[PDB]
């Protein structure tokens, strides 16, 4: 329940905070906010416990800071290896823990590109084999985070969608890929369908209908 | 000094059961609480169960609760998780986690050392062929590819034209359906003007169930 944003960046050097907001159960209701840090292929390791504190051998260029319903990870003088990806945690009311939805933060190392997008329709051999599967290719971007929304129509689909990870190319740009997965009925039922993808604060959207080619 | 090592994790069916455990060492595993945490490929963390330093307190996330059992014996320094009426939905990587607070029925956190981690896959599926579908260009430069769809287990892997086309190809990492049969895509980016003329065709392999497909990628009827 603990709402982070999908990716912040920076270039070398600077300064840069990820924030962590979530309800007066959780962040609001207690000191015991953490903050962990994961590079690929590896586990998570504490940054930041109780709100402010670091364990030892942590750089103090982490620092975590609360007001209200939301906590704050700053990294100053943000180097290359501090590229990763980062949860917050909070104890709730629940009696349980909670992590945070996760930030990629990216020491900007390439100029900024906004996504390209093509969105393929299913192929008519796919719905001959009574399948449809909507195909949306997400390239040559960077930083390398997308947030993939879907809509039948004009109202979101949360249903049949699988998104992967963005991964480099060969230009070394990033790459993803989402599916919204369904039923040839589905397909022909609706007007259109949409793939939205929002990178860097701002969004691209293609559409594609059963009825154009 | 502090190690934590996960086992136990396979390949298991849904509905069936599966038990991990976490070996510690380096501390004195008798006086902190231990978290389990799991991370779908790709996904982020999510905590899944607490128990305390003797065991006195157990709490679980909504999602596994009444399915999943911690539990830990001093003895053997060694934490457990008893994972039944497994789901796709359980499928990740699962994490051991050591609670930084001494000897203490509370566990607020913080999490303070993990494990490497140990993968949990619940799948029903048996080794399967994939099939392969076109993704025609239609709306310069222009977009071809192939789906690559239900296959089991990975890798796959994919060429273009017998590996003639090397230039604007990527193919994209798999993604793992609720079926349990996985998917991935194939792209190269072509000159428009060649599309009456060039043909393209993209080779899978799937080794695992020793078969190659090549598929005729054609524009589309209009």
């Amino acid at each position: 329940v603990l709402t982070q944003p999908a990716s912040v960046s920076g270039s070398p050097g600077q300064s840069i905070t990820i924030s962590c907001t979530g309800t007066s159960s959780d962040v609001g209701g207690y000191n015991y906010v953490s903050w962990h840090q994961q590079h690929p292929g590896k586990a998570p390791k504490l940054m930041i416990y109780d709100v402010s504190n670091r364990p030892s051998g942590v750089s103090n260029r982490f620092s975590g800071s609360k007001s209200g319903n939301t906590a704050s990870l700053t990294i100053s003088g943000l180097q290359t290896e501090d590229e990763a990806d980062y949860y917050c945690s909070s104890y709730t009311s629940s009696t349980t823990n909670v992590f945070g939805t996760g930030t990629k933060v990216t020491v900007l190392g390439q100029p900024k590109a906004a996504p390209s997008v093509t969105l393929f329709p299913p192929s008519s051999e796919e719905l001959q084999a009574n399948k449809a599967t909507l195909v949306c290719l997400i390239s040559d971007f960077y930083p390398g985070a997308v947030t993939v929304a879907w809509k039948a129509d004009s109202s979101p689909v949360k249903a049949g969608v699988e998104t992967t990870t963005p991964s480099k190319q060969s230009n070394n740009k990033y790459a993803a890929s989402s599916y919204l997965s369904l039923t040839p009925e589905q397909w022909k039922s609706h007007r259109s369908y949409s793939c939205q993808v929002t990178h860097e604060g701002s969004t691209v959207e293609k559409t594609v209908a059963p009825t154009e080619c | 000094q502090v190690q934590l090592v996960e086992s136990g994790g396979g390949v298991v069916q849904p509905g069936r059961s599966l038990r991990l455990s976490c070996a510690a060492s380096g501390f004195t595993f008798n006086n902190y609480g231990m978290h389990w945490v799991r991370q779908a490929p790709g996904k982020g963390l999510e905590w899944v169960a607490v128990i305390s330093y003797d065991g006195s307190n157990k709490y679980y996330a909504d999602s596994v609760k009444g399915r999943f059992t911690i539990s830990r014996d001093n003895s053997k320094n060694t934490l457990y998780l008893q994972m039944n009426s497994l789901r796709a939905e359980d499928t990740a990587v699962y994490y051991c986690a050591k609670d930084k607070r001494f000897i203490t029925m509370i566990l607020v956190g913080p999490f303070d050392y993990w494990g490497q981690g140990t993968l949990v896959t619940v799948s029903s599926a048996s080794t399967k062929g994939p099939s392969v579908f076109p993704l025609a260009p239609s709306s310069g430069t222009a977009a071809l590819g192939c789906l690559v769809k239900d296959y089991f287990p990975e890798p796959v892997t994919v060429s273009w034209n017998s590996g003639a086309l090397t230039s604007g190809v990527h193919t994209f990492p798999a993604v793992l359906q609720s079926s349990g049969l996985y998917s991935l895509s194939s792209v190269v980016t072509v000159p428009s003007s060649s599309l009456g003329t060039q043909t393209y065709i993209c080779n899978v392999n799937h080794k695992p169930s020793n078969t190659k497909v090549d598929k005729r990628v054609e524009p589309k009827s209009c």
